[PDB]
DNA sequence: ACGTGCATAGTCATTCATGA
DNA sequence: TCATGAATGACTATGCACGT
């Protein structure tokens, strides 16, 4: 029996738990905003096919798959994973399509996974564009099966996008959502002010990014916090609800709120202006109804006393319950393997590079590709200009090898062109066949000439992310939700 | 006749309504927390409360009385609707004038209808003489066209009669999304629930009715009894013309 | 609003439980001794590619795919019916092959969905052997997506072999396991004798399964309750566990219980016998220890009084726990979707007339494809011998349809064969690859020759059945485990 | 001796021998693991106590809240000792405490929780070598006609592999190396041959140098100072790898 | 009154960091 | 003290028929 000090176990023990939270599950990557058990589920799901060109799959053949290839963990808490992905008012750009019942802002929980069915947004089909042309590294999975992705194309800045809030060990992150229209500006300009320096790039990128939009859109009050954010890395950003005061036919003052700040619990609001006027903390107040519905939305209202300001009372909301509440931004990600709290300008110019990587990569494979079939279809071109010799040449053949020996000895051919012909159908011996054939080549020695072109040039790489960019934002951006006020 | 209503001395599970009245209000007996829990979205919270009934109900022509008064989710029904039991019934006391019961339209659905049924028969038995008592028909399919808004169908008659229709009409479908088959209340959204089975405009609902009380007691028995022999016959002899007890 | 009566509405929807239940939920098939949830987990288990020739996969993909495609129910349930199939204290001869912990004969509950690998078994591997060539009839799942079996070829009799149980509605089911090689002569003997009589085949198989032959072993009893189960349908098994009266050092006796009789739990046996010395009622025992563990399987050691006899307390036990206790047989299965109480001998029938559609189905479906391909064969070879002729008129046609037109035209073929001498690659105009058209030409026709001998033959398909329930039992066969005592 | 249970946690599968010098209790992460090392025990003088989630942090809750905590009276009770001023060893009801939890870093922070709790509350189980750590399997190497291997390491598996295929064994590469990823993972017999079988199982004894520099390291690593606890991983995270070379 | 087996998931407690 | 979000599932009750 071996003796271990419990110093030397501790120390080892809990900096390899630490170590691990920190880089592998509660913060996110940088490059594409995501944390590892959302990249498992949703490249799982893309691996399954389960698409928006494709009905919805029962989410359990979604956590069944994810846990049995890519996430050695439970399914419960991976089925929260991916129902939290699909709700409109936790994520500002959803990422998974829900079917069914998948919870409410207040304490309605979600189905449970017999009775939900899922699949990947188009938005998130975006995440994993042209995931399959070498874009990204893959590394092996738990037991080495099979292979999974360190990182996902992200054709989106999903990290400012949607945010990501998470708990690691000695430290924590928060990053708000941000609007995607607004987000493409700044990123647009980063690829023209390519060589700007920090200073004029956190500038420009502040100036296009007015602040975060919060899927349960509301207002943001002063711009302080929302500056130091940006320049700091940490910033308290004050939010909140919007409240409409409605006059009666009896005349009785009420407040209506209908929207509230990001992360607010609706029936937890309401409980709690509830407790504090039984309590007498919110005198003025005379009844609260919930006239909420599927069909109106949130719609809390809130009769007031007739001896009662409707100013002071909402006053008094705002100080005493999350009518008005701060979010505590802190923009920590996880940058080439360690935890950074990173300014506006590094958020986006990290994910610019990520970009520019991506389509260096997915060039260069589609460039391999490209000479590949070039080089058989060269070696067609051939067997055609001399198709009589070609045919009595494999007639007068033992085996295949023989033909196939023969054939590089005619055409002077490799062993990849000659077997490619060998495999040739008599489908495409027919007048256009055989035109299709020449005609093909001449498209790829075109493509291979744009390709070559895309990788020597970074005007060009610049280009594509900012054009194919555009497109995705023509499509998927939306309007601007949480309404920006000053003082 | 006003009662008050829960917000913030009844069962936990109740999401009630806002409507003192009675007369206007009503309660969605529903299976499953995962309908309940929808149902209780898409409501109209004003005259509508919600009671979620999870697991299949106690028999209560089989068990004894003391233990199906400790039942969880018969005090629940029995509280809710506050009326009262057997001979201390008093329908004064009513909460809701409309009892709806929502269950899956899948056979397990039917079984806890038969099982509220003869809750409802047994203990509280002028709710069904005065007509308190209905069935919700949850919808069957949706259908889902490209560029029209959405149908829901309540028989795979009225599936294949909409589709002719609308294909007549010049609309079209997906082969892959297409119609979407719905295999319990559990799988609908709050909103789907509302436009098919509490929207009271579009809603189709079935009122429970008593005819003849002595053969009613005697059907009661044979099928929910103790006496399994009885129950056999009764199926073997019955299943065979269940297609046409409406033809 | 409709109205609707309260006696047709309990009438029909109750009657609407019981039958589905019946014939959809609780009771095996009698060809292939299933329920709905037993046949679903084994098919998508099998097209899910989850055999025995592959490493097994998480048990939680299993569920899913089972909960995706055909079994429209709770994950939960779903799981408990695949790890039952797994235990082999509760199946006779078990069809999943489990991984990791599936629980105990006592009260240790199985390990979660998360825990637990699982994969077809090597018999189960029977069950579905050539389901994929037409030999069961299919039908549309519970949503039209994918097609599912309603029975399996089921190639040993598994409704005998692992018995079965179950409530339902006004019925109910409990067949025994029995041991294969018994059923085995049973069905050797059914076939052979094809044309005798009920009477005399019930004396014939009776005589070959001598009774249940459980998986956890113990004795059986008296032959009465036996001989009824299988002239009646119904019949009371006596089963004991078996006990080794061991001497002490100082002199002191002590019973050791190694085996119990089926489904009695270990935990619930020791507790009962605790209980009622605690109580009083089993005196000259003076001590309960469970000397139980992996390597020994059951030992309960009960050491008794020196003023005590070893039998008397057993006699004792046997009275006074289910250390004695009776199987309740009751042969009840559904036939043609319609529940019977059958004899031994109806069992067996009903299952050689399974197998024989089954091969009689497959040899159809072989018959047929054999056909097929030996014309398209024929087609190839009629290209060959006008060679020649066939290329020039590819060659000299301008699309592929008029090259296609002209081969029907020129060679007095069909527009499949024609397709085929199309889609022929220019490997099989080698001189040996022309070869091997014609040899498979002449290969087929001569299967085809056999398959159509094996139809026109009643004797050739029962010795099919046989030839192949043989090697089956030769490879998987097992000892008896329980033995038969007389009064 | 002691009474064995057959006014003790719910959860204890106890051993049978009444003689704490003999017994052993393997405290485990999980119900299923707990559950199959209850069959694959030497029911004689092994005894299990199944833990169930993340233990509460005695260093940084209240002592008011960590004795309602279900798990930790679990602990206390099956001990027998008692805890702080009040703790007696004479009471100790197994003379062998083996923590046995994942090879995962959850497992590895199930067991500096635990550790925690034994340092602070019953600290003289420590001192007198009373707690071991049992090492559980990594890898499972199946052999095709040979008996099966278990590897505790990347290193030892491969070596175990090179030398088999050196002595002309042979390896399916579908089956092939079965790789655990937790206790829960394996069956009884699999951890009798692995962490319970006395003659074959991996313990590590759990050794009490400087109190001093423990008790500060506690307070760092699992204190309610954030700040100490980020400079320090921030420190020495850097240099884990080294502290055995 | 208990076992059986296929059907009809929410609740319960911790780690971890941060701000109310 | 509570919320956040990924990490570490057993227990609880009915239907149904049948035999001790
Ligand atoms: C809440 O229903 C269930 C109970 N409940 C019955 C009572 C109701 C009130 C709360 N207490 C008990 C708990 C239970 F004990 C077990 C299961 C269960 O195992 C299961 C499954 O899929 O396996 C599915 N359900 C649900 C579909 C109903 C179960
Ligand atoms: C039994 O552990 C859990 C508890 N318990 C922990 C405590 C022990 C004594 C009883 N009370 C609490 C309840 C809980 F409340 C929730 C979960 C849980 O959600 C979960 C998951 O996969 O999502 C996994 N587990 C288990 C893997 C540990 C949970
Ligand atoms: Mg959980
Ligand atoms: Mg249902
Ligand atoms: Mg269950
Ligand atoms: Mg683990």
């Amino acid at each position: 029996i071996e003796p271990v000090d419990i110093e030397q176990e501790m120390q080892r023990s809990y900096i390899d738990y630490a170590m691990s939270v920190i880089v592998g599950r509660a913060l996110p990557e940088v490059r594409d905003g995501l944390k590892p058990v959302h990249r498992r589920v949703l490249y799982a799901m893309f691996d399954s096919g389960f698409r928006p060109d494709r009905s919805h799959a029962k989410s359990a053949r979604s956590v069944a798959e994810t846990m049995g290839n890519y996430h050695p963990h439970g399914d419960s808490s991976i089925y929260d994973s991916l129902v939290r992905m699909a709700q409109p008012w936790s994520l500002r750009y959803p990422l998974v399509d829900g079917q069914g019942n998948f919870g409410s802002p207040g304490n309605d929980p979600p189905a449970a996974m017999r009775y939900t069915e899922a699949r990947l947004t188009p938005l998130a089909m975006e995440m994993l564009r042209e995931i399959d042309e070498e874009t990204v590294d893959f590394i092996p999975n738990y037991d080495g099966r099979v292979q999974e992705p360190t990182v996902l194309p992200s054709r989106f800045p999903n990290l400012l996008a949607n945010g990501s809030g998470g708990i690691a060990v000695g430290m924590a992150t928060n990053i708000p959502p941000h609007n995607l229209r607004e987000l493409a500006d700044a990123v647009f300009w980063a690829l023209e002010n390519h060589d700007a320096d920090e200073e004029e790039t956190l500038a420009a990128v502040m100036g296009r990014v007015k602040g975060p939009d919060f899927p349960t859109a509301g207002l943001i009050v002063g711009s302080q916090g929302t500056a130091d954010a940006y320049k700091t890395g940490r910033g308290s950003i004050r939010m909140r609800g919007v409240v409409e005061v409605e006059e009666d036919s009896r005349g009785r003052t009420s407040l209506v709120i209908t929207e509230l700040p990001y992360q607010v619990n609706h029936d937890n609001f309401i409980t709690s202006i509830a407790e504090q006027v039984r309590d007498g903390k919110l005198a003025g107040i005379s009844n609260i109804e919930d006239q909420s519905s599927d069909r109106v939305g949130l719609r809390i209202v809130i009769e007031i006393k007739r001896d009662a300001v409707a100013k002071v009372v909402i006053n008094n909301l705002y100080k005493h319950t999350q009518l008005q509440t701060s979010f505590g931004a802190n923009m920590l990600a996880i940058v080439d393997g360690v935890p950074r709290t990173l300014r506006l300008d590094q958020l986006i110019r990290y994910y610019v590079d990520h970009q520019l990587d991506v389509i260096v990569r997915r060039t260069t494979y589609r460039l391999r590709k490209a000479n590949e079939r070039a080089h058989i279809l060269r070696g067609l071109v051939k067997a055609l200009d001399a198709l009589d010799e070609v045919i009595a040449l494999i007639r007068a053949s033992e085996t295949v090898d023989i033909a196939r020996a023969g054939l590089i000895e005619l055409l002077d051919i490799d062993e990849i062109q000659a077997q490619a012909i060998l495999d040739m159908q008599l489908r495409r011996l027919a007048a256009l066949e055989r035109q299709r054939i020449i005609d093909d080549l001449a498209k790829i020695e075109a493509e291979i000439a744009d390709l070559e072109d895309i990788l020597a040039k970074p005007e060009r790489q610049r280009g594509i992310v900012r054009d194919e960019l555009a497109e995705i934002v023509d499509r998927h951006g939306d309007d601007r939700r949480t309404r920006i006020i000053a003082i | 006749n006003a009662l008050v209503r829960r917000k913030s001395g009844l069962p936990g599970k109740l999401a009630d309504c806002r409507s003192t009245d009675p007369r206007k209000s009503e309660l969605y007996v529903v299976e499953g927390d995962s309908a309940g829990g929808s149902a209780k979205s898409g409501r109209d919270s004003m005259f509508q409360a919600i009671l979620p009934l999870r697991g299949k109900i106690i028999n209560v022509e089989k068990a004894r009385i003391d233990r199906v008064l400790k039942n969880t989710e018969v005090q629940a029904i029995i509280t809710a609707l506050g009326t009262g039991i057997h001979d201390e019934f008093d329908i004064g006391k009513l909460r809701y004038h409309k009892i709806v019961l929502m269950a899956d339209a899948d056979v397990d659905g039917q079984h806890i209808s038969t099982l509220l049924l003869t809750l409802l028969f047994r203990f509280m038995r002028p709710l069904i003489e005065n007509g308190h008592v209905f069935l919700a028909q949850p919808p069957l399919y949706k259908l889902k066209w490209q560029r029209s808004d959405p149908e829901f169908a309540y028989s795979d008659r009225e599936r294949d009669g909409l589709l002719e229709a609308g294909l007549k009409a010049g609309k079209k479908i997906n082969k892959e999304d297409g119609i979407q088959r719905y295999k319990g209340l559990g799988e609908m959204d709050a909103k789907e629930l509302w436009e098919t089975t509490m929207d009271p405009s579009v809603r189709v609902l079935r009122q429970v009715t008593l005819d003849d009380a002595a053969a009613a007691d005697e059907l009661f028995s044979i099928l929910m009894g103790e006496d399994v022999d009885a129950r056999r016959s009764f199926i073997t002899r019955n299943a065979k013309d269940v297609r046409f007890l409406d033809v």
